[PDB]
């Protein structure tokens, strides 16, 4: 079987509004609660900080960008995570180069604008500025998607 | 003292590769593309940014900061501020640097806000359809004076 179904999922939800009113493409959160939604894969409820809270308690880390993006590459949800004071953000993480050799290529919604949004051409060192990026938390799901 | 802030065009410049810039009477700004697939970004996250003030020939570099908005750049109309939008998630802040020396003067936070700089002032919006703060139910007049340091 094909091994695209994280991508499909990103793809799906972009245009979707998880939040009444708010267009996923202006809402980390709500973008990455559409993919998860779709891929049947349960995700803490919340604002990215709550999310992001949620992912520290109950799932799996995993050591670095570059294994991230492997992971995702084999068919498993991984979202990038960082909170913030107010406005956390989060992340899906998708096969690809990295950038710089480091930084895995995501998907994500942003209030920040069209800057912070990624359609899947952006890494994670590319949302994130240079001292954030080398902060990121990467957690995988215990189950893969496809 | 509510100095003005006009938007500076930031745009691929001529000699070294990669380089997009844009200049005024009193400042050229500088930043270096390191994205090796798009060569029509619109941000960069990779310091420095090279400040040159025009008028005392002076030299600088902003070492750290960013990611900055390629459309959101703007200089005081006495060429004495910078003043950046810099972004990093969801998270927002606009920064006011001196030319003469790229020693940042002023932040603000301004996460979760949609915005805008011009010559009335600064604009911040809660409330909105989309990115442009015309969008937004309330948009509320914030002070410049910090950033001016006039």
């Amino acid at each position: 079987s094909h091994m695209q179904c994280i991508v499909n999922a990103c793809k799906n939800s972009w245009d979707k509004s998880y939040l009444a009113g708010t267009p996923n493409k202006d809402n980390c959160s709500g973008f990455v609660q559409s993919v998860a939604a779709e891929l049947g894969v349960p995700m803490p409820r919340g604002n990215a900080n709550a999310m992001v809270d949620g992912l520290e308690q109950s799932w799996t880390k995993l050591a670095s960008g570059a294994e991230a993006a492997q992971k995702a590459a084999q068919g498993f949800l991984v979202i990038a995570g960082l909170k913030g004071r107010t406005y956390g953000h989060v992340a899906v993480v998708i096969s690809g180069p990295l950038y710089r050799q480091k930084y895995p290529m995501c998907w994500c919604g942003s209030i920040a604008g069209a800057v912070g949004q990624s359609q899947g051409l952006k890494s994670v060192g590319q949302v994130w500025n240079r001292t954030d990026r080398d902060r990121l938390n990467y957690y995988v799901y215990s189950l893969a998607s496809c | 003292a509510d100095c003005t802030f006009t938007q500076l065009e930031i745009v691929p410049q001529f000699g070294s590769p990669n380089m997009f810039g844009g200049e005024d009477e009193h400042v050229r700004v500088m930043f270096s593309n390191e994205d090796p697939n798009d060569d029509n970004p619109d941000a960069f996250p990779e310091p420095p940014v090279y400040l040159a003030d025009r008028d005392s020939g002076n030299d600088c570099r902003i070492e750290d900061g960013g990611i900055w908005s390629r459309g959101g750049v703007f200089l005081s109309q006495d060429g004495r501020r910078v003043l950046m939008h810099e972004f990093s998630g969801s998270s927002a802040e606009l920064v006011s640097y001196d030319s003469a020396t790229c020693k940042v003067v002023h932040r603000e936070d301004i996460s979760g806000q949609r915005w805008a700089v011009d010559k009335d002032g600064l604009r911040l919006g809660q409330k909105c359809s989309g990115e442009s703060v015309d969008s937004c139910a309330k948009i509320v007049k914030r002070s410049l004076a910090p950033f001016c340091q006039t």
